[PDB]
């Protein structure tokens, strides 16, 4: 083959030329080293150097291979096998064709079985037994001491699950790795891998080379920066994540933690703390108990969802199944292992069978899953945040009984859940009248209707950029949780050191939202409200122009801390101090004139109803009841 | 950037002319950034609207179809972007 | 000439595809449809060599990946699966039918590539005839079986098994992979015995001017509606109402794609459920649904693993709700069914989807059905209570995801027993027919949307409706009903009559 000779000599070109440092000089002189045998080169650079190499590479590569092997062996000598990477296109594994044998090209997909290293004979010296005549470089169409061997691994991997088409079963394929691409890869990942598809007698098999698993544009790392320092990026992030839900904020808050997520430490006696979020929603009919699954399996691309009652045990976290050709038995991953750093929410949690949740249980904490059966024994990760929804017994919430008796889940299945919801629907027109509204909106105005703060990629790309980070424990964030704790267990769903870790995962999740290197008392304040809450209304009621009741705690707060903070004053100053410190919100006229209005309204309402503070005598002073804590 | 990747997808289709549809889908899973199929319409017109020798498109039926000119320096085709960037600023 | 269009588009494409209507050669040549049909095998490299010197004689500098080819399709032989003969060997046939499976990508060689064991001379030799032209000398060294054949440097095509409902159809090359299993194709192809069709094109407006105008003209009537409602089940008397219900399921919503929210594809089918003593009109109607819906299906009170003998490999098979997607399901004897496949049909009542994850296989299947379900009180009798669960005992969730539930009970009022009686003893053709391409017409062509006056009256009729308790999906249900409704006139825009009628039935089922 001319053009194999000239493969071969433009590729010499290449390792001799490249460059003020030629990159493959240093990586040619440790290929001497014996551990080393194969050289990675770069497809980019072979691209750019010269197109029509690359474009013949590119098609006939079973065809200059061995060229490409004899031209490294050359350039090595002067002073092995050839890997490549960093292929621009990716291809699908339905893609794969026989009009594409012969191409090289990178494919993606998981690996689920693995087996062990054999030696390949490539060359083999044969002495004939009739005339003792020495047969050396004997090619082998798929004496030991004169011949070559190379280290083998065969690798089975199964279609991606978004790449699956719906009622379409997943494909396997058998992918052949040799020299360095021996046990780079390990069941249960997944690999993109470079090279061609052979044909095996047919069958279709992939031969692989390689495996795989500040440089961000300036104006997406402008965005990124200019949204982290918004003051309301909390509030942004929960209004855009779920625009088409109405109320129910504090499950778009929980949801957004467990997707940001704490961090895992590991102690000096080798035992993992978990770094994950569980949330259990529990709730009567009508309420928006799926839909939330659903935004959040279409938004992370790493979730996966599952019913209740369709689920087996095997299903869900694996199964032992006897191959058919080994004769042996393997393990088949379930669904709770194919959810490793993801997210994985089930629908009907109730009509489990407990001899689930018992299999499920050891996931729950222990984040691994150990199976001891017909002889396999093994243990898996099983790193997973688990969202599970559900409704109480008999499906309504009848107040007649007590809460306890209102919920049908073991004690440690209740106790290991971090948040733990409970919805109520009431009857109240303004609400009925905001849901019909809203819903009809949706119906008539499908995409006029909606206000995005934040774009969708966007926020995926600021949450992939946040969860790096690891921040660090304050003493002052430290002793405030010691203090929330204590005063939170001195008061059926237990409170036990599972809730107190659960309360520092919670806190560096908010520190990491914040893009925090360290944690703040705030973030400590802020979740042990969320613990607290538990049974949760859709919305509150407004209060007498009118004002919600959050606000209405949250003013009174402020003005008894203030007031019992000077004990150890006057409405004007008093007033006064309070514009000065609500400053940073208010950006016009007409917000400070209904600030004011509202603050008057307020001290008054305070003053002369719900006897909270005292008067004493047109700057009468204001004193604190001295029966409020 | 995209529009190497868009010279390397006409490379490894063997074809002198493709579809929106077909082109657009495998820019996106190659692209290094996640973006919508109209944005990628979107900058496929810009690219065909400021660069119309190297790159043409036809009305076809109901489609439009993308036609490019292979043996064009890259380089000299960067530049020309460059300085259509630093104009427009 | 419409061909030569057809092969200019071809050169403004590339793609060597010719598709010829078998109706426009019986047309042109009589002689020459008749020697298509004898012979296929003959004419179609005839065929194939005057489009190509045609092709090159107008464009000579065309660089074609391959030779044009053309494929005829849409032969007279339409000929019934079961029609089949031994007296048309290898002659065209054209069948429609169901794919149920397609196998795995199939690689034959088409050349041999054959290199000499000793100078590396490389020869390409044809595949013909199932048989093997293998060199026996060389063409350098002229050495005596010196060749090998290399596996990787051959040609290969690409060939597919399917089985069509049954019968094998053998797919080549292009036409590989084309069709999904669950579609309805019609194959143009010629029939060879070893039985197989090797296909050759794959096929996957039915009114005339006068059938609309006719249909327009019926609408224009303002009491078709009742009209139509007469026409259901001539043999059922007196359930006015419940035909309404029946028809306006007929009708059904419309689709919406939420992709833009974020949100998932929101159901637009509707789910009558049906309880009364049993040997009433359950039975009947239910089989007259049956019969009358296209891929309609009748069960009484889903997907499974079935074992690949050939790959050992587990494959699954659909149920008869997967089968009856797009059409309507019908369940007798709804309270007798076991508690797991209840549990089961939540899923498929609010979602639409079918999720499975069992002994490692894990999948989703799309459910678009619409379930018409009969129950029997658990008495047997209608004893005098307050809530349909002490007459029924049904769990809430499950009667809170029907649209209508209806009661069948029988009056104990002597004139009605009269009534009843002198039907039996007694025991409308221009409408059915008609009404089956009228449904399809309306499902295919029109599509109503909401306007403001039917949001206000809507909100109206919820915050009202929450008083007498009330949940969101009964506001949906309304919304569905209104479409429906609005099917019904032919009308593009929903108004205040929709949610009226609606409203009215609505209140109507409650009430009794
Ligand atoms: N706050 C809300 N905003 C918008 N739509 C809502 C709201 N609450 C309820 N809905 C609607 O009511 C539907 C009910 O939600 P789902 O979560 O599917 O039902 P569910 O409460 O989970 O009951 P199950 O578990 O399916 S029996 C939603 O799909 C919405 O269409
Ligand atoms: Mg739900
Ligand atoms: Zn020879």
């Amino acid at each position: 083959d001319e053009v194999a000779e000239k493969c071969q000599k433009l590729f010499l070109d290449f390792l001799e030329e490249f460059q003020g440092e030629i990159k493959y000089l240093q990586l040619a002189e440790e290929l001497i080293r014996p551990e080393r045998n194969t050289l990675v080169v770069s497809f980019v650079d072979l691209e750019q150097f010269n197109q029509q190499l690359s474009t013949t590479i590119q098609e006939e590569f079973y065809r200059v291979y061995p060229y490409l092997c004899r031209a490294l062996k050359t350039f090595v000598k002067d002073r092995f096998y050839v890997a490549f990477q960093d292929l621009p296109t990716r291809h699908k594994i339905r893609e794969l064709t026989s009009s594409r044998i012969g191409l090289l090209t990178r494919i993606s997909g998981q690996v689920v079985r693995t087996h062990p290293v054999h030696p390949e004979l490539v060359s083999g010296t044969f002495l004939c037994l009739d005339c003792q005549t020495v047969i050396r470089d004997v090619e082998q169409q798929f004496d030991t001491n004169k011949s070559r061997f190379v280290d083998f691994q065969k690798v089975r991997i199964q279609e991606t699950q978004a790449e699956l088409p719906r009622g379409s079963i997943p494909r396997s394929l058998e992918v052949i790795l040799r020299a360095e691409a021996v046990e780079s890869a390990q069941a249960g990942d997944k690999c993109d891998f470079t090279g061609t598809l052979i044909v095996v007698p047919y069958r279709l098999v992939f031969l692989a080379c390689c495996v795989a698993p500040n440089q961000m544009t300036v104006k997406e790392w402008e965005k990124v920066f200019e949204m982290s320092q918004d003051k309301n990026l909390y509030h942004n992030l929960c209004t855009s994540l779920f625009p088409t839900i109405h109320g129910n904020d504090e499950v778009k808050r929980g949801v957004l933690l467990m997707l940001f997520g704490g961090v895992p430490k590991t102690t000096g006696e080798g035992t993992s703390l978990r770094g994950d979020i569980n949330v259990c929603i529990v709730g009567d009919p009508s309420t928006a108990k799926s839909q939330f699954l659903k935004h959040v399996e279409e938004f992370s691309p790493r979730a996966v969802y599952t019913s209740g009652k369709a689920s087996s045990a095997a299903g869900l976290t694996a199964a032992v199944v006897r191959d058919e050709e080994s004769h042996e038995f393997v393990i088949e991953a379930g669904a709770l292992m194919l959810a490793d750093n993801g997210v994985c929410c089930i629908d009907e949690f109730d009509k489990m069978d407990v001899r689930d949740q018992v299999a499920i249980h050891e996931a729950m904490e222990q984040q691994t899953i150990s199976i001891t059966k017909a002889g396999v024994k093994a243990t898996l990760n099983a790193r997973t945040s688990i969202l599970a929804a559900a409704n109480p017994i008999s499906g309504h919430y009848d107040r007649s009984k007590s809460l306890k008796q209102n919920i049908n889940l073991s004690a440690p299945i209740m106790s290991r859940f971090d948040l733990f919801f409970i919805l109520v629907d009431e009857c109240n027109e303004v609400t009925d009248y905001a849901i019909a509204r809203r819903i009809v909106d949706l119906h008539s105005r499908i995409e006029e209707s909606i206000d995005r703060v934040y774009s969708l990629d966007d926020i995926r790309r600021y949450l992939l950029f946040a969860r790096q980070f690891k921040p660090k424990i304050s003493k002052e964030s430290e002793d405030f949780i010691v203090e929330q704790y204590k005063h939170l267990r001195q008061r059926s769903w237990r409170i036990t050191v599972r809730q107190l870790e659960s309360m520092i995962r919670l806190s560096e999740a908010m520190a990491r939202m914040h893009c925090c290197d360290e944690v703040q008392p705030k973030h400590v304040k802020e979740a042990f409200r969320l613990l607290n809450k538990s049974i949760i209304r859709v919305e509150t009621p407004d209060v007498n122009l009118r004002l919600g009741f959050s606000e209405y705690c949250r003013i009174s707060n402020l003005i008894v801390l203030h007031l019992r903070k000077v004990e150890e004053l006057k409405r004007s100053e008093l007033v006064n101090w309070y514009l000065k410190e609500i400053e940073s919100e208010i950006d016009s006229e007409e917000e400070l004139i209904n600030k004011k209005r509202i603050i008057e309204k307020v001290i008054h309402r305070l003053t002369h109803y719900d006897h909270v503070l005292i008067e004493l005598t047109e700057d009468p002073y204001l004193v604190v009841n001295p029966n409020y804590l | 950037e995209l529009a190497r990747v868009l010279r390397s997808v006409f490379v490894s289709e063997r074809k002198p002319a493709l579809s929106m549809e077909v082109a657009c889908a495998r820019m996106v899973g190659s692209c290094c950034t996640i973006m919508s199929p109209g944005e990628m319409e979107k900058h496929l017109l810009l690219l065909s609207e400021l660069l119309p020798d190297w790159l043409s498109l036809h009305r076809i039926r109901t489609d439009t179809y993308v036609k490019l000119d292979k043996a064009a320096d890259l380089a000299h085709i960067t530049a020309r972007l460059a300085h259509q960037t630093r104009a427009e600023e | 000439p419409l061909y030569m269009q057809r092969l200019g588009e071809i050169n403004v494409i590339g793609e060597p595809f010719l598709n010829v209507n078998c109706e426009h050669i019986k047309s042109f040549d009589k002689n020459l449809y008749r020697q298509l049909i004898s012979y296929p095998q003959e004419v179609i490299p005839t065929f194939d060599m005057a489009v190509n010197e045609i092709f090159f004689d107008r464009y000579p500098d065309s660089i074609l990946e391959h030779q044009i080819q053309v494929r005829p399709f849409n032969a007279l032989k339409t000929k019934n699966m079961r029609n089949l003969n031994p007296e048309d060997i290898d002659q065209l046939i054209t069948i429609s039918g169901m794919v149920i499976r397609t196998s795995q990508l199939i690689p034959e060689m088409q050349e041999a590539f054959f290199q000499c064991q000793v100078c590396a001379h490389t020869t390409r030799v044809e595949m013909d005839r199932g048989r093997i032209a293998e060199p026996s000398v060389c063409g350098r060294c002229h050495t005596t079986h010196s060749m090998a054949l290399i596996h990787n440097r051959s040609l290969f095509s690409d060939k597919q098994m399917i089985k069509l409902q049954t019968v094998i159809l053998f797919a080549h090359n292009d036409l590989v992979d084309k069709v999904q299993p669950g579609d309805r194709v019609n194959v143009t192809g010629i029939y060879r015995a070893v039985t197989h069709i090797d296909v050759i094109h794959y096929r996957k407006k039915l009114f005339s001017e006068k059938r609309v105008e006719l249909l327009k003209e019926l609408s224009r009537k303002p009491d078709i509606y009742e009209r139509l409602a007469s026409a259901l089940a001539p043999s059922i008397y007196e359930h006015e109402d419940i035909k309404k219900g029946i028809l306006l399921q007929l009708f059904g919503g419309t689709r919406k794609d939420f992709s833009h929210t974020g949100r998932g594809k929101f159901r637009a089918e509707i789910n009558i459920l049906l309880c009364g003593d049993p040997g009433t009109s359950k039975s009947q109607l239910l089989q007259y649904v049956y019969n009358l819906v296209p891929r309609g299906q009748y069960t009484s009170g889903t997907a499974y693993v079935m074992k690949d003998p050939e790959t050992r490999q587990l494959v699954l098979q659909t149920g008869a709700l997967v089968l009856s997607d797009n059409g309507i399901c019908c369940i007798d004897e709804f309270d007798k069914m076991n508690e797991s496949t209840r549990s089961v049909l939540h899923e498929v009542m609010e979602q639409q989807t079918l999720s499975i994850a069992k002994a490692g296989i894990i999948c989703q299947l799309n459910a678009r059905t619409s379930v018409l379900a009969a129950a029997n009180p658990i008495e047997s009798q209608w004893n005098p209570k307050k809530t349909t669960i002490e007459n029924i005992q049904l769990p809430h969730t499950l009667l809170s995801r029907f649209d209508l539930i209806f009661l069948m009970l029988d009056p104990q009022d002597e004139a009605y027993d009269r009534r009843l009686a002198h039907h039996l003893v007694a025991l409308e053709l221009l409408d059915m027919a008609v009404l089956k391409d009228y449904i399809a017409y309306a499902h295919s062509t029109i599509m109503p949307r909401l306007s403001e006056e039917a949001s206000q009256a809507l909100i109206e009729a919820y915050v009202d409706m929450r008083k007498i308790g009330a949940y969101p999906r009964q506001l949906e249900s309304l919304i569905r009903l209104a479409e429906a409704h609005a099917k019904v006139r032919l009308s593009n825009k929903v108004e205040a009559i929709d949610v009226e009628e609606a409203k009215r039935l609505h209140r109507e089922a409650l009430k009794q």
